[PDB]
């Protein structure tokens, strides 16, 4: 399962907080 | 193996029946006589504006369309509207009566239709994703690519899912306008101390995926939809997973949905989620 | 002898009130013909007697627009009149559809879904609601309660089936007489013209929608889901449909079921529509490896080569509605050979349970008929560690009641663990 | 292990937050300081 | 030393088990002197 979540991690900004 | 089948482009026509207008109808052609390059001398549309337009709202542009602006950022009663298209060639304005000319084609129906502004249209769409996940926390996979998941509202007026949106109201930006729309529609009343934060987290990182034009049905030759995608991913997933999505305003049900290419949505959101995915190289 | 009174439940749903048969039975009306509307009172019910079946199967002919509530009322009033007042409420309610047609399934697959729906069916005193024609799905599940029948002694679980008087071989014998028809035989194998179909002689029960036509199909689906739903209501009880092979209409019919929230249970390999369900919910769902080379393209391909659509929208709105059921998790339990097991058929059956709408006491009951105790281990410490410690005291007393009652002693030792006390137990009824 | 790696800082302050509920941003800040504060040699510190 | 939460709780019985255990097998073992608040609440009153 550790290999499970390595191997997952492995595969115009805007900023719209103002609303 | 064919022989040459299924045109070149199929462009985009309209609806024969114009939604909320009691059973109007526009003039019919076909998608071989749609744009405006070609001539098309048998040409009558007809002219249909909604009692909701003739009434005059805050929202609406006056009747008169003369000394108005289009293809720039015009100010409207001190507040700017951005009456830009993202067509090359540019709108183009009629001589004889002052209104707009569609450039992206006929849609068989002239005058102002359920659209409040001459012209262009702005339009704001709110793509909310995060990777569908399994209880065990894997990623989804199907053919060979990761598997997405965006929020989809079912529509109050035509009973279509589609992606949450609005029009760009005067004197405010894209920013406000997606971010409103996202808690007014999606969210209905809007947001807990830090889970409000969390949310502003989750709005800190938007990107302007596309600006394209809309294959609404309510579109008209001189009023016509564009729209502004923007996209607010959740990577980690933690803020998505705080979302309470229950439908409020002009929304009936509100629920996270698989991204496929064989979606059947509202106008030509499939386009935006087309680009959405293309960005992300995600499933589609 | 006949009956000539009945103990109709009450509407208060306290106490059973005997009242005379006529006036009862006058509310139920039958159609004479296709052009009349208002219609006659029913003068066909009655029991019928089944070739090489001890016992008898009360039938009643009503129409479409008579109330469903009215129906429930009449199943109430045999099941009283034949197993006493106190008979054993259903806790499910079992709505089996699929294909009309005949169909052969594989000997171990036949095995698991017998063995599954007879301990649900014996677990729950489930009522079990077919179409009731002897073809197919309603024959197979006919084949699998006759052992039922068979093999246990006292309370029988009914089967009711709801079909279309339009098609059934034997209408006018039944319709013509004095009512009651007091064990009337069925000649299934007797020409009756047009009909060509024949009822299913291992129902208990029948229930024929009549609307005037002839040799029409798919008149009763919507009577069929409100008397469902009314059934559901009144005991308090989820209705779990199960869904085995099926034609392009069992689509639309998981598709009201799974819009109104009901939850469905598809054997997968049975083929045909359970197959393009279970395809369509493992390629949205399942997080296996052999499901992520599972495309919607093949899925197109392969609605395309088992239903043979006639135009290509056809078969677009086909799969636009296959993908529109599956779009809820809960509401989809799949079931399949190579994945669970043999024996876990009643399994799914109770994930179909506790992903439908209901108390989690009523949960903890249905878990505890079922003899599954690490489930409501989970969901114990699940509903413990998510700050809902008040309903698991206010439903601890009637859920350690109902495992005294039920002789589930590992039930009881967890009840009584959860700081339950033994002393402070309350009857269900007042004294 | 691998179920501790989606454990971060920000879903520690939100559990404070949400179990203690503090009235001001500094006494949370603080909370979490104090927190973090204890466990920093390992040895002192048996989790069971 | 034995601290904690002043008011009642209530913990879990396959916890509540494992700590008895644990803590029992602990004080027979090392002839312990277990201090606590004193108190007839919480996780005083438990260790009672
Ligand atoms: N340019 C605009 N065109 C049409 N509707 C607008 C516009 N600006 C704001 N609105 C409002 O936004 C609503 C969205 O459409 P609807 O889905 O019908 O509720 C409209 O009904 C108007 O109240
Ligand atoms: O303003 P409402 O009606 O809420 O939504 C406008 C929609 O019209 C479409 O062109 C946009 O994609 C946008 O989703
Ligand atoms: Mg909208
Ligand atoms: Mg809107």
């Amino acid at each position: 399962i550790s290999f499970r979540f390595s191997l997952d991690q492995q595969a115009n900004r805007l900023n719209s907080a103002v609303a | 193996v064919h022989g040459h089948t299924a045109e070149a482009a199929e462009w985009y026509v309209p609806p024969e029946e114009y939604p909320k207008s009691g059973g109007v109808k526009r003039y019919l052609i076909d998608a071989s006589m749609v744009p405006l390059s070609i001539m098309c001398p048998s040409y009558d549309p007809v002219e249909y504006t909604h009692p909701s337009v003739a009434a005059q709202p805050v929202w609406a542009d006056p009747a008169d369309p003369r000394k108005i602006k289009f293809n720039v950022k015009d100010e409207v009663n001190g507040k700017v509207v951005d009456r830009t298209s993202c067509h090359p060639s540019g709108i183009s304005i009629d001589s004889n009566t002052g209104r707009p000319i569609n450039p992206w084609g006929r849609t068989g129906m002239t005058g102002r239709g359920l659209l409040g502004k001459w012209g262009v249209n702005q339009a704001a769409d709110t793509v909310v994703t995060r990777w569908k996940r399994s209880p065990d926390g894997s990623i989804l996979e199907r053919d060979g690519k990761k598997v997405l998941e965006f929020v989809a509202i079912q529509r109050q007026d035509n009973k279509m899912w589609a992606i949450p949106g609005g029009f760009v109201d005067n004197g405010e930006d894209v920013a406000l306008t997606s971010g409103r729309e996202f808690m007014e529609e999606a969210l209905g009343m809007g947001m807990s101390a830090e889970s409000k934060d969390s949310l502003a987290a989750l709005f800190s990182s938007g990107t302007i995926v596309a600006r394209i034009y809309c294959e609404d049905p309510r579109n008209t030759d001189n009023a016509w939809v564009e729209t502004t995608c923007v996209n607010f991913h959740d990577e980690s997933g933690r803020h998505a997973a705080r979302l309470k999505l229950q439908g409020g305003d002009d929304a009936e049900h509100a629920r996270w949905m698989m991204v496929h290419g064989g979606l059947n949505l509202f106008a030509s959101h499939r386009t935006l989620l087309q680009h959405v995915t293309s960005a992300l190289n995600a499933y589609f | 002898v006949a009956a000539k009174t009945l103990l109709i439940e009450n509407e208060d749903g306290k106490g059973s009130t005997r009242m005379e048969v006529q006036d009862f039975m006058k509310r139920f009306h039958m159609h004479a013909s296709e052009d009349d509307k208002t219609g006659s009172p029913s003068t066909a019910w009655g029991t019928l007697r089944f070739p090489t079946k001890e016992a008898t199967a009360p039938y009643l002919r009503l129409s479409v627009n008579d109330d469903p509530e009215d129906a429930l009322l009449f199943v109430k009033a045999m099941l009283a009149q034949k197993y006493g007042e106190t008979y054993d409420r259903p806790s499910l309610i079992l709505s089996v559809t699929g294909g009309a047609r005949n169909f052969t399934l594989p000997p171990r697959l036949e095995t698991a879904i017998a063995k599954g729906l007879r301990l649900a069916a014996q677990r729950t005193n489930a009522w079990v609601v077919t179409g009731g024609t002897n073809t197919g799905v309603m024959k197979l599940t006919g084949q699998i309660m006759e052992a039922l029948s068979k093999t246990q002694s006292h309370f029988i679980p009914p089967t009711i089936g709801i079909a279309t008087y339009g098609v059934i071989i034997g209408g006018d014998d039944m319709t013509r007489g004095e009512p009651p028809k007091i064990g009337l035989e069925y000649e299934m194998h007797k020409k009756d013209p047009p009909k060509t179909t024949p009822l299913d002689d291992n129902h208990n029960l029948f229930l024929l929608v009549d609307d005037g036509s002839t040799n029409k199909f798919g008149k009763e689906i919507k009577f069929r889901a409100a008397f469902e739903n009314a059934a559901g209501q009144a005991f308090a009880a989820p209705v779990v449909t199960i869904v085995v092979q099926g034609g392009p209409g069992t689509l639309g019919t998981a598709l009201q079921a799974v819009r109104q929230g009901t939850p469905i249970v598809v054997v997968d390999g049975s083929g045909l529509a359970a197959d393009v369900l279970a395809y369509a919910y493992n390629f949205m769902h399942n997080p296996l490896t052999r499901f992520k080379s599972y495309t919607i393209d093949d899925l197109r391909q392969k609605v395309a080569q088992t239903f043979n659509p006639k135009s290509s929208q056809q078969l677009t709105n086909l799969l636009d509605s296959a993908l529109e059921c599956v779009q809820d998790p809960n509401l989809v339990v799949v079931y399949s050979l190579q994945e669970s097991g043999i024996d876990e058929f009643d399994d799914c059956i109770l994930k179909a349970i506790f992903s439908s709408q209901g108390k989690l006491g009523n949960k903890l009951k249905q878990a505890m008929y079922f003899d599954q105790l690490d489930v409501a281990k989970r969901a114990l410490s699940e509903a413990s560690k998510n700050g809902q410690h008040n309903e698991i005291a206010a439903c601890i007393n009637d859920n350690l009641m109902a495992a005294m009652m039920h002789n589930k002693p590992h039930f009881v030792e967890l009840y009584l663990g959860f700081d339950a006390k033994i002393y402070e137990l309350k009857p269900s009824e007042e004294v």
